[PDB]
């Protein structure tokens, strides 16, 4: 839950104004998902979020 | 009588993600140049 | 030797300004420097 | 000093970031602080300058 | 349109349009900007070989060209000490910069002066994983 | 000015924090909305309201 609400804020922060630092989540969160997506797709299902 | 159906209309007022995009949307994209000259203004520091 | 330290003081100070080359003869108090940085008085006065 | 001048522009720094949050200032302002101590010998001071 | 200004693959896009498209024409112009290579002596400066060290002697003054960009490379005999000054940025250029410096170097018989600092406030070259770069490190790395 | 910035201000306070003061004063900025139907004023470019 603390990457929910850490992602939460960031696209909360990137709305209103559009700041860098909050941008530079989304690019880690993005690059986290790029990361994950080399490996078997069953392993996002069931276990931790 | 326009205040009185102001008000009424305002207490009762309950929020809407199309109005709210419509908002975000004026104060971010459309009265851009009118903040920024405010900004101008506010952040200028002059001696005398 | 409070004179010798402020010498030695002054000049440990002399030259890392030189180092970073600001030509800040005289140091300043902090409101100077976010009046300085283009913040508002009004906030200033309220943060106070 | 470290600990006098870090608590005191830490609360600086939060304020304006809240008052940002607020929303009249268009961008959050970010504040540094480092303290060198050079010794009475003048050996380190290479390594820290 | 031409070809778009990345370091890597300048040389290459103008092998290709030298070899497939036919026109040796992306080629000239990078050899005309940022391409000259060899090691440019200094006519004043003498080196004498000693076969006993198997290695020069005498002062030396290097002007590595590399196009519109030229470095100059200095050895103090007397001092045993070496000035380098380039404006090479791109990363493989000034590797390929230090890299024939330091073979001028190891043919002279002394190497670079290196030094592992933690952080530099100043503007110096440093070496990283990527290679090396030109500005100031604040990681611990090495440090020409 | 001083609709846009009194807008402004409503919604960032609204965000942020949700409010009661800036609900009630975007619902007045909604009633104005409203208003400005029930005409056509058709509004050509340079005067968009």
């Amino acid at each position: 839950m603390s990457d929910k609400n850490l992602l939460k804020r960031a696209l909360l922060g990137y709305s209103h104004k559009r700041q860098k630092s909050m941008l530079y989540i989304l690019g880690l969160f993005k690059f986290l998902m790029k990361l994950s997506d080399e490996t078997f797709q069953h392993e996002r299902l069931g276990q931790f979020s | 009588e326009v205040l009185a159906a102001a008000n009424s209309f305002a207490e009762n007022y309950s929020a809407t993600s199309q109005d709210m995009d419509l908002f975000q949307t004026l104060t971010s994209c459309t009265f851009s140049k009118e903040y920024a000259w405010k900004d101008f203004l506010n952040g200028i520091h002059c001696d005398v | 030797l409070d004179r010798l330290y402020a010498v030695r003081h002054d000049i440990v100070d002399q030259m890392i300004k030189h180092d970073w080359s600001d030509n800040k003869d005289s140091e300043e108090a902090i409101g100077k420097v976010l009046l300085f940085a283009g913040v508002p008085s009004n906030i200033i006065t309220a943060l106070e | 000093k470290k600990l006098k001048y870090e608590a005191g522009l830490t609360y600086i720094e939060q304020e304006l970031h809240k008052f940002f949050l607020k929303g009249e200032i268009p961008q959050p302002y970010k504040i540094t602080f480092n303290v060198v101590a050079v010794r009475t010998d003048g050996s380190n001071i290479t390594t820290q300058w | 349109v031409g070809v778009p200004p990345i370091d890597p693959e300048i040389q290459c896009a103008a092998l290709m349009i030298a070899d497939i498209k036919g026109d040796y024409s992306v080629l000239q112009l990078q050899a005309n900007r940022r391409a000259y290579s060899g090691k440019q002596y200094d006519a004043y400066c003498v080196q004498t070989y000693n076969e006993v060290t198997k290695l020069y002697e005498g002062d030396l003054r290097v002007t590595f060209n590399f196009g519109l960009d030229c470095a100059r490379l200095e050895i103090f005999w007397d001092k045993k000490a070496y000035i380098l000054e380039t404006s090479i940025t791109q990363k493989h250029v000034l590797k390929i910069m230090m890299d024939e410096v330091s073979k001028e170097l190891i043919k002279c018989g002394m190497r670079f002066n290196t030094e592992q600092v933690q952080g530099v406030r100043h503007m110096v070259l440093f070496k990283t994983e990527s290679g090396f770069e030109w500005g100031k490190p604040n990681i611990p790395c090495i440090v020409y």
